[PDB]
């Protein structure tokens, strides 16, 4: 079926040959028909080629085609009279040759224009009566094509008038491969195509493309190759000396794919990777303890029969790295469904919008078999201010209710919450809702700080010796995010001033719990 | 709610 | 009245005929000599699915009227000016034309309004506070009874909320007859079952052991639609068994046809197919009673006995048709499982549960509407039981402030005192965990009694709970018993289950140590 030059619609044509012409090819004695077809789909999928090849394959008279709304006329009775001139030969043959009459094919292009007020309704009525009226014909086939199937009159689609309804869709990878083969065979035959080009890579790359777009991409590649032998600025030239030897390289196809043609469909944006930027570096035992606790909780959720729902809360001071570790635990969980709820995606919202978003996320979670959800910055979610104080009660009640609603029978859910203000949550009476808690500490001693700096590798040995002289004999209280900020601030000045500036900043930030 | 306001019309001619 | 396909409402039909249609059949000479006009309309109200449209169509057929005009109220409304009034005004044109042509020798026309209350509501007296659809009400009022008189029309309205309708539409000149279609009793259910089995009985497809009397007994709060669906489901199940038997074996087809008779199909379809809207639901007990009820001590029996006594009181009392009770105790005590158990053991036809799990994101007005709908449904039965769970979560209470919703509080306070219609009985069970707040709100005196749900407070009780659960072995049991024989424990069953589940995740050797550490980390006194 590739001979006709259309790929990706072999199965549709098999259906066509089954449902349309089986009765006409089946022996007449055992028979002792269908007269309507409607093709619809997005533009550029080959409907016109289908109609033309259907007209050509059958041994019958030349098909009659009306190009859009040519029937309409300014005078009275002409629009309807134009329709009756189409069926004159069919009626003559039916009345003269009876059953032994040749097939008649009628093609309607952009049929939505004339089917859908005195002119239009009369035209539709005349067409309906002529196709299926008192006199019944059995040697006529009418084909229509549309891009907007929802604008056609319902009465035209009933059985006996338009029976065979067909949809043309965007071809899959094998259909796209067929189309590329069809459009590149001519180039390959004459050895005008370079040996570096692989059709398979092109087929894999061209996602969401249609046939017309693929042919346009090929044409763009040809134009890119051709312009190499064209001179402009002063006058138009053909070169000829090098134009005679024209090869289409892979770079031409790649460049044509970059700009000339576009898929024309949407794109997806991912944000999860953004929650871990600098990675996790082990500067002490506490990180291992937190990860082990997370693994224990994950396993408990996996292998629990009468505790399908489990909750946890992550505690720590500011700039201590809580969201990163929660994301790491969620990633290591290896669950089919994982999502992150953040206040960054809800700026300027009211209480109702936040509640609806949270409910939508949890509704999506409930559908899977085992799911994991992480909520960070609780105090920002239910916006809280120490003055008054002031907060949103609706979100608090929604969270309280959602924290103890089990999923449907046989399914599992894990919830991980992060915060840096535990006394406030305890006052709100929400700390009881969770099942357990974990604590994320800061860097306490100078040995851990030196290990962290060694892992980061920003300072060399000479400065590390002086730093060890200064810090090793004292306790410290600092986070890691702020540590990186301080390092980057200190690095700005010339190599002479760096150590003194760094230690001055460290002394400024020094404190105790 | 408020009931949709009044609207103007366009017209089309026909010969005979 | 069961010869026309309607069973169970003979009294309503008789009263309607006497009050509305006595002058339509009496000879035309004496009715002219008296000088009396005919009734112009009637109103029918009741729960959905009980046979209002059927009765309207049968009445239309009875008096040799023309084909009725059926209208749906919500679909008349349009967004352009003058477009909803035109829709209303189109319905009387044929009657007007026929009366003008033929005078007093014309036929009868019938108009049927469905969900009439959606387009007729009380007009606003205050200036600037007029309703959205006042013009539609005015048009209908002027069409039903106006300066030019029609004497060849009858209007029938159907609704479920008769208290929202304008009072000018119900005066003795407009729609002056009213009737209620309620749920059928045993006799009506038997009549309906007899009506719907006529074809099967005639065509020789019933079995010899089918007893319509027992099936009438079994269904308790069914409407006619439920019974019709039951019959169809039973016949479908019988066909399925026929297919099974035919496909499995080479049996002679005559035995397969003889198997077409149905006696076990009815019971199978009862359980797994039909879910009444005014009956009890068995899919909720699983959600609320998940791990069963194990007897770890005496207090459980006390709670159950008190619930049984309250049920007996509400069933057999005439001076107190409404009773209430509050279950209160410390957190994780298990108040929502025992209230569900007491409700289940009551064996009332109607049981319903109201929880905040189904009101996430709702505003207070929506919650009020939901509660009111539940209670309105409750009032249609003869014996009802309702459960109001987490009274502190329905009020949106937070200690800071404090803050809460006053509308829901007032709605609850009013609902705790309203009795059902005469002869009907209701029981209410509420569960809380903060009774001091309820005492401060002055809600505790609206209840009739209180029951306390305690915690586990002794070592032997904990050992009995462990034995009933059956998780630890003999040696571990001996270790635990020797270490907690002191009766100074304070724990809840739900938290005990959680602790056991968390403990079991460790390696086999380090399991009792983890359990004891977790237990020690917990509290030990009130
Ligand atoms: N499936 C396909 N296989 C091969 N060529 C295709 C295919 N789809 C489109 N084409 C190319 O597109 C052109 C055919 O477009 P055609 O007129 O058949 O589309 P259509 O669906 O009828 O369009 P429209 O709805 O916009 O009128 C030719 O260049 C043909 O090479
Ligand atoms: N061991 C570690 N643990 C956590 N974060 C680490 C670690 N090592 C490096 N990082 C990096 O440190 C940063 C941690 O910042 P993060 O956003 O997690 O802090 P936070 O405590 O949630 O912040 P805040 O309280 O200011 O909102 C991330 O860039 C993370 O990649
Ligand atoms: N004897 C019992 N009494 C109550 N519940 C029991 C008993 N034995 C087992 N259970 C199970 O214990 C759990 C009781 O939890 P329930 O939801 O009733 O607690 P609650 O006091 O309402 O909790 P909270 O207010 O903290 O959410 C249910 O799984 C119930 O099946
Ligand atoms: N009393 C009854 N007897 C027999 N069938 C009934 C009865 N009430 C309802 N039905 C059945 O229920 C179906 C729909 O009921 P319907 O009259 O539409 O309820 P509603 O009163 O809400 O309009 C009908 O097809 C009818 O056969």
């Amino acid at each position: 079926f590739e001979k006709m030059g259309i790929g990706g619609l072999d199965k549709e044509f098999s259906d066509i040959f089954r449902r349309a012409f089986a009765s006409r090819v089946f022996p007449p004695e055992i028979v002792e028909h269908v007269k309507g077809i409607l093709l619809y789909g997005p533009p550029g999928c080959g409907k016109t080629l289908l109609a033309r090849q259907i007209g050509k394959m059958l041994n019958a008279r030349e098909p009659k085609v009306v190009n859009g709304p040519e029937i309409l006329n300014k005078y009275v009775g002409e629009s309807e009279a134009n329709i009756r001139k189409l069926f004159a030969d069919a009626e003559e043959e039916q009345r003269r040759l009876g059953a032994n009459s040749g097939l008649h094919i009628i093609i309607f292009d952009e049929i939505d224009a004339i089917c859908k007020t005195g002119v239009h309704d009369t035209v539709v009525n005349q067409l309906l009566s002529k196709i299926d009226g008192v006199e019944q014909l059995n040697n006529i086939l009418v084909i229509g094509m549309t891009n907007r199937p929802d604008l056609i009159d319902e009465a035209l689609l009933r059985p006996g008038r338009l029976e065979v309804k067909m949809e043309i869709g965007l071809p899959d990878e094998k259909g796209r491969l067929q189309i590329l083969h069809i459009h590149t065979a001519r180039m390959r035959g004459h050895q005008l195509l370079s040996a570096d080009v692989d059709i398979k890579e092109l087929a894999v790359e061209t996602k969401n493309f249609s046939g017309a777009e693929l042919e346009g991409l090929v044409r763009a590649a040809q134009s890119t190759a051709m312009n190499r032998h064209i001179k402009a600025s002063t006058k138009v030239e053909v070169d000829m000396e090098k134009a005679e030897s024209l090869q289409v390289t892979r770079g031409d196809f790649l460049a044509s794919l970059e700009n000339d043609i576009k898929p024309a469909f949407g794109t997806n944006q991912e944000d999860y990777a953004s929650y871990i930027m600098n990675g996790i570096i082990k500067w002490g035992d506490p990180v291992t303890r937190v990860l082990d606790d997370g693994e224990l909780l994950v396993q408990q959720t996996k292998n629990s029969d009468r505790t399908p729902l489990v909750s946890v809360l992550l505690e720590g001071p500011p700039h201590s790295g809580k969201t990163a570790l929660a994301a790491k635990i969620a990633e290591e969980s290896n669950f089919p469904f994982i999502k992150i709820c953040s206040p960054d995606k809800m700026i300027g919202f009211s209480e109702t919008a936040k509640c609806q978003a949270m409910k939508k996320i949890f509704d999506d979670a409930y559908k899977s078999q085992l799911s994991c959800v992480v909520v960070d910055d609780i105090e920002r979610l239910l916006d809280y201010v120490p003055i008054g104080p002031r907060f949103s009660n609706l979100v608090l009640q929604a969270l309280l209710v959602l924290l103890k609603k089990a999923p449907p029978q046989g399914r599992k859910l894990l919830i991980i919450g992060t915060t840096s203000r535990k006394d406030v949550l305890q006052e709100m009476e929400m700390l009881n809702a969770f099942s357990t808690t974990i604590h994320v500490p800061n860097i306490a001693t100078g040995e851990q700080l030196l290990e962290a700096l060694e892992l980061l590798g920003n300072f060399k040995d000479k400065e590390r010796t002086t730093i060890a002289q200064q810090v090793k004999g004292k306790k410290v209280w600092i986070g890691i995010k702020k540590l990186l900020m301080l390092i980057e601030m200190s690095l700005q000045m010339d190599p002479e001033y760096r150590v003194r500036k760094f230690l001055a900043l460290l002394r400024e930030e020094g404190a105790s719990p | 709610m408020a009931e949709d306001a009044d609207m103007r019309n366009e017209l089309e001619e026909m010969q005979r």
